[PDB]
DNA sequence: CGTCCGAAGAGATTCAGAG
DNA sequence: CTCTGAATCTCTTCCTCGTGTGGTCAGGACG
RNA sequence: GCAGAGGUUCUAGCUACACCCUCUAUAAAAAACUAAGGACCACACGA
């Protein structure tokens, strides 16, 4: 069983593994979190909600008053998304905001509130996502690439190498909120701990925990064990225990009771530890030498006067010890140091510290965090408790919480967000365990320590910090304000709210322009993770370990989709099978299993969970029962591949194409290319152009149809139906009665966007896949979008290839292309390029919209209308003009140089108050008629569904049909009809109708309002006419054309047909390849995938000669279905003897171009697969074809490699990136191109150039370019001059750059002048 | 405002935009000659729109300058007719985005071309480094006399054929060329016209366009070479010799001067480089431009002819892979055996299975070259005879026309160990090659290496500019202002040798370079060569007869001049073969030449004797 | 109608324990 | 016991050009 | 603009480097003469 589309055309498929999980949504990674960043959430948690509950309990300070949110509701967008894009405002929602205010009694926060102010006031507009997944933000699309942040929570860095030049590794405790400030443990040479926060100087550890408290004792208890010393007249010998005594050498005999165990000065062994452990003795006898070498943790008073013997952390001297030994200190605590084991890095720390208490402690941290501010008592108590224990200044996230446990070994999964004595005290002893040895450092590079903030987290973090400037705000106002006085809405400005979200929507590092330039860059850049932004990575900061991959990315992000350049592995694109966790960590989907059999449940793993357990090999062989069929089984435990037994492995993967992401996906035979080549490949994928004719690829992964069905760019059936009626502009299905819903449905209208101007400056074109009477089952794609063939995604054309160098035309990675390319406009493409001419309120006068321009060609004045506005479709060239501007007494806008072609649509828009002009107000009426059209067609398709139901049943209740028939059929209700199950739904349909004929009239009228109303513009514009210039851009020798392997080449020669080459067939091969990039960029996929496309491509001749000639459609289709089977366990196994004729013409029909194979990544088609598809073809098997020079006509020796490979034009074409001037406009450093293709400017002669004709003994070229090309007021005009009249005679003078400069200096105050 | 890269020094005094000057991508058209280059109609047009205007002044056409202004939008065919006339004699620079060495820039002569692409001559492609991946030239054109003629004299192509750094041509060809030529200079045992005897190269060409020989048939041609023996005078000598057809049509494209034995190889890549710099070296550098125009040509012709084509056939995996692979696995599970039983540590263990993996992808890599470069057998007359296999992989391979035997065992033997990101090497490798389904771990691991080596290449790049500009600026004031110094003191040029073997021989490192005093023979007394002598390729084969193992030569830290260096010191110009002449700019371009190869640069007992002596 | 309101490398900067 | 070399604390760079997209202050009354 | 004035035209056209013509109180007979405001920052891509 298939879908319609797969009955249409079904794709072969040669995947030998079964899949059990199929392909998540593509952009639910988008979609799911900004619903919940909107979604009401009862329990206010990662919601709006959340943020309104967290900011506003509003206690007034003082004023005995409280506002606290009640609930958030999202208004009715004012535009629609396509009108939002026309119009060029953001797609937004009114808050709506429900407030209360309740005053409690006069100075009494005990007492009851007196009143309430219970009220909704908007607060801001917050950008709607499309169902697509983009922002409409200024008329113009947006995706905000989700960041990949470091995750908060405690981190640990060995820091090792460079720093102290010595080898010694200097370990690091890194706390990281999600906001606040970076809390900082870093250890010395010295083996010193100091504390560093927000990124400050470096400060002795000891400081932060006298600020939580902490007496010098207490330190010494939480960081050190202490050995018991007890006064005896046996040289004070003292209680021990054996186990401290492992690991060093004992520098004393070990006696308890007479015994001596271990001798003075004797390592001691396993052995006798052991026999210290058997004998148990609790003391053991120490001489005055060993005790003497100690540090006591404790003070110890006198007894006779209470003075202390030894301060705290005070090295033991020999007369220390007989001061406490006459004062009587029997039992004598002292810090135990086992330099193995337990190092005295807080003691020395302690030694170093100079604040003994933490008042000092406090001090110092004040005028370290507030250089040159005098310090106080509650000022600093006040900073301290801001930066580390307030709620507002400090949160750690659920997720920074979970983190920070499990990195603690906590138990509890999440604690308070504001940091705990305890929390800091346990990340310092992990440290010191670090520092020991125990335990390792947390990896940065590990993905479990770097989680995804999507949209809606960002989104909420820049709503909260609006709520703080607007609670800022309302907390000053309500404080001196009049109590009961001013409502809420008064009290809460938008402005600030608004204007936050709305920077960070529109402009922002994350906040990116969308490149609609093909479907395929669509879905990628939603799913696009980028490092960079707020709270992340930049460009230089980044080192290698950042953009290099590790192990832990198998299955969430994909390794061969990075963005080539300076960002290599900073942006990333997600794994198609990987989806974010709750708390933001990349999960990847794992099938369970138990003993040996895989059982088809999947459970998602995150990162920290991938490494203990073991994942088996995709690509791992089944016996249909579950069970492994080899015994060991490849697999990766802990980020090392090693095999393993069946009954070991516990997981699998679930699909071989995990690894990779949707763009990489799409590439046939990735694992048969080196990884560099399909990196490449994968970035010219998004760079496709949409062709003018949209073709399956020949050969392909299989996964188009994700994700052409995933993206945006073609509808797909919300409900399922017959197709009543199908156009180029909208198609309208009317749905079963299955999936109808049984009041006020029936048809499903779908509009199909056409030509639209892109924001890569393409073509949107909604073309309809379907007829009438099709039966389309729900989700089916009713119309191709841009690139989408048949519900395909079809990026390029399938052209014929030969692999030959030819006459050196194809000489470095160059491309030859026949003239039967372009005679069948099989790469051209159309571009929308969209001119704006604004009408100004200048000086002397506005500027005239109006023909009024004098002194202009005759002929530029016809193709203007009476107004001035060029008629639609009237082809334009470069240079002349479009609209009718005037400057206020030439400055009408005119076509760009090189660009040409109709002007699809104008789109007039008049500011408020401005009289529209007689085209604008022509403009506007057409609008109005078409939305009158378009409204009055969806009421007659509305009343053509409501007229069925009210007719099926109104035979029902004893009325003749036909008499109902007569009157109104709608408005039956005049006639009595006996009551029925249904009648009470139709009189609910009649008087719905009724009712919608006023709501839809007043509907009409509103939209009709809308456009009437002036558009609201930027102030001091008059009026803006949006001129869209459509131009067939066709391929041009230099345009980028690539493969899908990577092999990039630019169109060297136009070739006619007849040069071409041509096999024994007579068939022209399209384009002729070199074949020496092939063995250095090892992407010998491409070569692979020429060969299944010939063998395709075979197959489907075989069945165009079938149909070209009357065949049976037995043969037919019992040739099909050899082609189908092919053997070698393929997983569709799909009977054509289920399909109907019919079904099978059309399938036919649709392989007569060719028949598509579906090659998955990894699972692929393995040669000998391929050469049996030859095989079914009259081709030969070896995949080389003996093939004649079209030219000489002599045959080639070494028969050439032929096959179709599909092939893309990328959108860096030549039109666009040629330029050149003469002369031009210059800029206030006059230096005289001002650069840049869009201004009319020259190329940079920078430094390397200007070293390249120093070397040389090129001076006066030098001297030229630099002087009388560049910046000389007079020796530009000269030179012009001298060349008009025919001698090239250049005058030197000096560059007005180098006056700049002397000017600058003498202004900076350094007298610089050319003293002669 | 004042300093940095945004800073004004930086970003106007130094480097300035300029005037006519253009952007565009890059095209092959191979028609055109070494000195010219393709220029788009369009583009010729604004660049040129100057010269345009006073053509059309002078030739009346436009009575005045706006009128001209109007004839240019108009694009009348009078106005491209002008632009004939100016394109013809007026050179354009063509400049590669980043102009790492000198050579980045060369001017050419601009010919009209329907197309909106720039079009390189496809040997100087080489030269520029750059590729046709949508690679985009800057394109200015030099206004005045002195301009034009400093363009033709120094900046055109054909002036530089010798790289600046290195002695050796950077015109070499590059890629289709010499798969062409080796595809013609190669030998079957037996092919149709073996053992026939041809009057002449015309009559080689001539029976291989009837078809009746093949290119790489042996036959006994006589050949008419004239030798240089005589000083200026070219004496003709004919013999009778033994080559193939192939090798005998292309002696018609090599000039009279060059001997036989030079194209009587395979004529790989290598070999094509010696062929140039010896034409320099015999002929002069007019009748080394046209050769290697009529080599290009030749190459294209006869690979387009050859049809080279890369197929998955053609790629052969050996069949003793399979078990050289099972006997490694089985090894490596002997070691795991022993690290269980405890008798190899982890790392020991690790070491082995290192140790083991590395052998046998060796003996991969062997057996396919044995089953690669050697494979065909073909009846000969007689028995089947071994001969070098034609495979077109290994043809690009062996002829160097592109990708080393690496790429060539990566594709068709087991990849082999790829280190992780760190630089540890993993312990289980890469046991399946491209031709075959790579697993996903494999790719994975793969891909680690890839990732590393790209983001490694960008920091690469990014380091090269940086240690480029600093070489340019430390030795920017350095220009040769003495003719002579005459400072007898001078550095002592030896051959390195490590003892493993002569990493440099003395004949490439004192080439082109002036004797610091008189060069007397091993036997003593016996001055060979004089006190000041320019060491050309006489010279320094003279010395190699000689066997003078140590010679003691200038050296520009030896000049005592002040604010610049001698001319013999600094010695050749390296550049156009005779010594440095009196005013350039030595210090830019050895910043210039130690820079450029930055990119390729990587950023990450017993006395045994070799020979008796 | 103006018009006031990372990394790395290197050179100072301590600084210091030692002959 | 007053300066060792040594640890520390700021300062400067970190390619080279294209091509497209976008977003933008100071500083509002006021006589 | 010989100085003052006006000027065909081929935006504007005794200076921008400018230039020329005719004429005697004020415009009108004629051809040859000449280059325009673009600052910064982010994102993405291509080499
Ligand atoms: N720039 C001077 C000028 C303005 N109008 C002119 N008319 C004519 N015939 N001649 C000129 O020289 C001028
Ligand atoms: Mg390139």
């Amino acid at each position: 069983v298939y879908s319609y589309t797969e009955k249409k055309r079904i794709r072969k498929d040669f995947g030998k593994r079964p899949q059990v999980l199929d392909v998540p949504y593509l952009l639910s990674i988008q979609l799911d979190s900004f619903q919940k960043f909107i979604e009401q959430d009862p329990e206010g948690q990662y919601g709006l909600e959340a943020a309104f509950r967290s900011v506003f309990p509003i206690q007034s300070y003082s004023g005995n008053s409280e506002l606290q949110y009640v609930s958030y509701r999202l208004g009715e967008p004012v535009f629609d998304v396509q009108e939002c894009q026309i119009r060029g405002v953001t797609y937004s929602a009114p808050l709506r905001v429900k407030l209360r205010l309740v005053i409690y009694e006069r100075e009494a926060p005990e007492g009851t509130v007196k009143d309430i102010k219970e009220q909704e006031v908007y607060m801001g507009e917050i950008p709607l996502m499309t169902d697509n997944g983009t922002f409409v933000i200024n008329g113009t699309e947006r995706v905000i690439v989700s960041q990949l942040h470091r995750s908060p929570g405690v981190f640990f860095d060995s820091d090792k190498g460079k720093t102290h030049s010595s080898g010694k590794v200097l370990y690091n405790a890194r706390i990281i909120p999600y906001r606040g400030s970076w809390l900082d443990f870093e250890f010395d040479p010295k083996d010193n701990l100091f504390v560093r926060i927000d990124r400050r100087r470096k400060l002795p550890a000891t400081i932060i925990l006298r600020a939580l408290n902490y007496t010098t004792e207490q330190i010494l208890d939480l960081f050190f064990e202490k050995v018991i010393f007890e006064i005896r007249d046996n040289k004070l010998q003292m209680e021990l225990v054996p186990e401290r005594l492992r690991g060093e050498t004992a520098s004393f005999d070990i006696e308890a009771n007479g015994k001596v165990y271990v001798e003075k000065g004797r390592r001691i062994t396993a052995r006798h530890i052991r026999q210290l452990e058997k004998d148990d003795v609790k003391l053991i006898e120490v001489p005055v030498e060993y005790i003497a070498g100690k540090v006591v943790a404790k003070d110890y008073i006198d007894e006779s006067t209470g003075e202390l013997i030894c301060a705290a952390n005070m090295e033991l001297s020999l007369d220390l010890l007989a001061k406490l030994s006459q004062s009587g200190h029997k039992r004598i605590e002292t810090l135990f140091t086992n330099d193995l084991d337990h190092g005295p890095y807080i003691s020395e720390t302690l030694r170093v510290d100079p604040t003994n208490d933490r008042l000092s402690a406090l001090v110092e941290i004040y005028r370290m965090m507030r250089p040159g501010e005098p310090p106080t008592r509650e000022a600093a108590e006040s900073l301290f408790e801001n930066l580390f224990f307030s709620e507002d200044r400090y949160d750690l996230s659920a997720v920074g919480r979970m983190k920070f446990n499990r990195s603690l070994l906590r138990e509890e999964i999440e604690g308070s967000g504001i940091l705990s004595k305890d929390d800091i005290i346990d990340v310092m002893k992990k440290l010191i365990d670090i520092r020991n040895g125990k335990g390792e450092v947390d990896d940065i590079d590990h993905l479990g320590n770097r989680r995804i903030r999507s949209v809606g987290e960002m989104a909420e973090n820049q709503f909260r910090v609006g709520l703080v400037r607007v609670e800022r705000a309302v907390k000053e106002r309500l404080s001196l304000g009049d109590l009961d006085t001013l409502m809420p809405q008064d009290m809460i400005n938008a402005k600030p709210i608004s204007a936050a979200v709305k920077e960070f929507f529109g402009s922002s590092q994350l906040s990116q322009f969308m490149d609609q330039n093909n479907p395929l860059s669509e879905i990628t850049h939603k799913r696009r993770i980028s490092a960079l932004g707020p709270g992340g990575l930049t460009r230089e900061r980044a080192g290698f370990e950042v953009r290099d991959v590790h192990p832990t990315h198998y299955g969430r992000v994909c390794p061969i989709e990075t963005p080539e350049g300076p960002n290599i592995g900073l942006i990333n694109s997600l794994s198609v099978y990987a989806q974010t966790n709750e708390y933001g960590f990349l999960e990847t989907p794992y099938r369970k299993v138990t003993d040996g059999v895989v059982t088809d449940e999947i459970h998602y793993l995150s990162a920290i969970e991938e490494g203990n357990y073991v994942i088996a090999q995709a690509n791992s062989n089944l016996d249909e029962e579950g069970h492994f069929v080899e015994d060991l089984v490849t697999c990766r435990s802990k980020g090392e591949s090693s095999l393993f037994s069946r009954d070991q492995v516990d997981y699998m993967d679930v699909s071989t194409q995990q690894v990779v992401s949707v763009g990489a996906s799409l590439i046939p035979f990735l694992e048969h290319d080196d990884a560099n080549r399909a990196l490449m490949g994968a970035n010219m994928q998004r760079q496709a152009v949409p062709t003018l004719r949209a073709d399956k690829p020949l050969v392909g992964t299989g996964m188009e149809r994700a994700v052409a069905v995933d993206s945006g760019v073609t509808a797909v059936a919300k409900r399922g139906g017959v197709v009543q009626y199908v156009d180029a502009s909208r198609i309208v299905i009317k749905v079963n009665e299955d999936e109808m819903y049984p009041g006020e449905a029936g048809i499903d209208i779908y509009n199909l966007t056409k030509y639209t101007r892109s924001n890569q400056n393409t073509c949107i074109n909604q073309m309809p896949c379907v007829s009438l009477g099709e039966p389309v089952e729900r989700g089916d794609v009713l119309a191709d979008g841009p690139s989408t063939d048949l519900g395909e995604l079809a990026l390029g054309q399938n052209m014929r290839v030969a692999f030959m160098p030819w006459n050196g035309y194809n000489f470095e990675d160059s491309i030859l292309v026949s003239e039967r390319v372009v005679q069948e406009d099989r790469f051209t493409t159309i571009h929308i390029q969209e001119l704006a001419c604004v009408s100004r309120d200048t000086k002397l006068g506005p500027e005239e919209i109006t023909a009024d321009i004098p002194n202009v060609g005759e002929a530029a004045l016809s193709k203007l209308d009476e107004s001035g506005i060029v008629y639609i479709g009237a082809e334009v060239t470069g240079g002349d003009i479009l609209v009718g501007k005037v400057t206020p007494k030439d400055s009408s806008l005119r076509v760009p140089n090189g660009v040409s072609g109709t002007v699809i649509d104008v789109q007039v828009f008049t500011r408020d108050g401005v009289e529209k002009d007689k085209r604008a107000l022509e403009i506007e009426e057409m609008q109005l008629k078409q939305a009158k059209k378009d409204l009055s067609e969806e009421l007659q398709i509305l009343e053509a569904g409501l007229f069925s139901r009210i007719r099926a049943v109104l035979v029902a209740g004893g009325v003749e049909a036909e008499k109902l028939d007569k009157l109104p059929r709608d408005r039956w209700l005049e006639l009595g009809l006996t009551d029925e199950e249904k009648q009470n739904q139709l009189e609910q349909l009649a008087e719905q109708y009724d009712e919608l004929k006023h709501e839809f009239e007043k509907k009409l009228e509103a939209k009709r309002r809308k456009i009437t109303q002036g558009d609201d513009l930027a102030p001091g514009v008059l009026k803006i006419v949006k001129v869209y210039l459509a131009v067939k851009r066709r391929i041009q020798p230099g345009d980028k054309m690539a493969g899908r392997h990577g092999n990039k080449g630019v169109i060297s020669k136009i070739n006619p047909i007849e040069d071409m080459p041509y096999d024994e067939n007579g068939t022209p091969v399209d384009i002729v390849l070199n074949p020496l990039g092939v063995p250095s960029r090892m992407n010998i996929g491409q070569i692979l995938e020429t060969h299944l496309g010939m063998a395709a491509k075979g197959i489907g001749d075989k069945i165009n000669a079938m149909l070209k000639q009357q065949q049976e459609v037995a043969k037919l289709r019992e040739f099909i279905q050899r082609a189908y089977d092919l053997g070698a366990d393929v997983r569709q196994k799909v009977d054509l003897s289920t399909f109907s004729d019919e079904e099978v013409m059309r399938l036919a029909e649709n392989l007569r171009k060719g028949m598509p194979i579906a090659t998955p990544v990894f699972d692929g088609a393995k040669e000998a697969e391929i050469k049996e598809l030859l095989k079914l073809g009259d081709l030969p098997t070896s995949g080389q074809i003996r093939l004649y020079d079209g030219r000489t006509g002599e045959q080639f020796e070494r028969p050439v490699t032929v096959g179709y490979m599909y092939m893309l034009k990328l959108n860096h074409l030549v039109d666009d990136k040629m330029h050149a001037r003469s002369t031009g406009s210059y800029s206030l450093v006059t230096q005289q191109p001002l650069g840049g293709k869009a201004q009319f400017g020259g190329q940079r002669f920078g430094e390397m150039e200007v070293w390249a004709l120093e070397a040389y003994g090129a001076a006066y070229t030098l001297q030229e370019m630099l002087t009388v090309k560049s910046d000389d007021v007079n020796g530009r005009t000269k030179m012009y001059k001298n060349i008009v009249d025919g001698n090239h005679q250049m005058e030197p003078g000096m560059p007005e750059s180098f006056n700049v400069l002397l000017k600058e200096i003498r202004s900076l105050g350094i007298n610089i002048e050319l003293e002669d | 405002m004042i300093k940095g890269k945004q800073g004004r020094f930086r970003q106007n005094l130094l480097g300035k935009r300029v005037d006519y000057s253009g952007r565009s991508v890059i095209t092959v058209g191979p028609y055109l000659r070494l000195h010219q280059c393709g220029l788009p109609k369009k583009m010729a047009l604004e660049l040129f729109k100057p010269f345009i205007y006073g053509k059309l002044e002078l030739r009346g056409l436009a009575t005045t300058i706006k009128a001209a202004k109007k004839m240019v939008e108009r694009e009348e065919a009078v106005v491209w007719d002008i632009l004939d006339e100016v394109i013809r004699e007026h050179p354009v620079l063509l400049n590669r985005a980043p102009t790492l060495h000198r050579l980045g820039i060369q001017a050419f002569e601009p010919v009209l071309i329907e197309g909106k692409a720039i079009q390189l001559h496809p040997l100087v492609c080489a030269a520029y480094n750059a590729d046709f991946d949508g690679d985009q030239m800057a394109v200015h054109v030099p206004l005045t006399l002195e301009a034009q003629l400093e363009a033709r004299a120094l900046m055109m192509s054909t002036n530089n054929i010798l790289s600046p750094a290195n002695g050796e041509p950077i015109i070499v060809p590059s890629q289709d060329v010499v798969l062409g030529l080796y595809y013609m200079t190669r030998d079957c045992v037996n092919a149709k016209g073996e053992g026939m005897v041809l009057t002449g190269p015309k009559e080689a060409e001539r029976l291989y366009r009837s078809g009746l020989a093949s290119l790489h048939a042996r036959v006994k041609v006589r050949i008419t070479e004239y030798e240089k023996d005589a000083n200026g005078e070219l004496v003709a000598k004919t013999s009778l010799k033994d080559t193939t057809v192939g090798r005998a049509i292309l002696w018609m494209i090599v000039p009279k001067g060059l001997p036989y034995s030079i194209v009587n190889q395979a004529l790989g890549k290598k070999a094509i480089s010696k062929m140039l710099n010896t034409c320099y070296r015999i002929l002069g550098l007019k009748p080394t431009v046209i050769f290697a125009d009529q080599i290009m040509y030749t190459g294209f012709a006869y690979a387009a002819r050859s049809g080279a084509s890369v197929g998955i056939d053609d790629m052969v995996i050996p069949e003793k892979k399979h078990e050289i692979i099972s006997e490694a696995e089985a090894e490596v599970a002997e070691i795991q055996e022993q690290f269980q039983s405890g008798l190899v540590t982890a790392g020991e263990r690790y070491n082995k299975v290192i140790d083991i993996w590395a052998a046998a992808n060796d003996r991969v890599s062997k057996a396919m070259m044995d089953n690669l470069q050697t494979e065909t057998v073909i009846n000969r007359d007689g028995q089947e005879e071994k001969q070098v296999s034609f495979n077109s992989i290994y043809m690009m391979a062996d002829s160097g026309a592109r990708g080393s035997a690496a790429q060539i065992r990566q594709l068709a033997g087991m990849r082999g160990l790829m280190a992780k990101p760190d630089g540890s090497i993993i312990e289980t490798p890469i046991t399946a090659n491209f031709r075959e389904g790579l697993n996903v771990l494999q790719y994975f691991i793969s891909t680690h290496g890839a990732r590393k080596g790209l983001a490694d290449t960008a920091l690469k790049t990014a380091n090269s500019g940086y240690l480029t500009r600093r070489l340019v600026d430390v030795a920017q004031d350095l220009v040769v202002t003495e003719d002579d110094c005459g400072t007898h003191e001078g550095i002592m040029m030896t051959p390195v040798i490590e003892g493993g073997d002569v990493k440099e021989p003395l004949r490439d490192r004192v080439l082109g370079r002036v004797t610091a005093e008189d060069v007397l023979k091993p036997g003593t007394a016996d001055i060979l060569v004089p006190r000041n002598t320019l060491l050309h390729e006489q010279w320094c084969d003279l010395l190699e007869e000689n066997s003078v193992d140590a010679v003691k030569v200038r050296s520009v830290v030896s000049c005592d001049t002040d604010f610049g260096v001698c001319a013999h010191c600094y010695g050749r110009d390296l550049a156009r073969g005779h010594i440095i002449n009196k005013g350039e700019a030595i210090g830019v371009i050895a910043a210039q030449s130690i820079g450029e190869p930055g990119t390729q640069l990587t950023m990450r007992s017993s006395i045994q004797v070799k020979n008796k002596g």
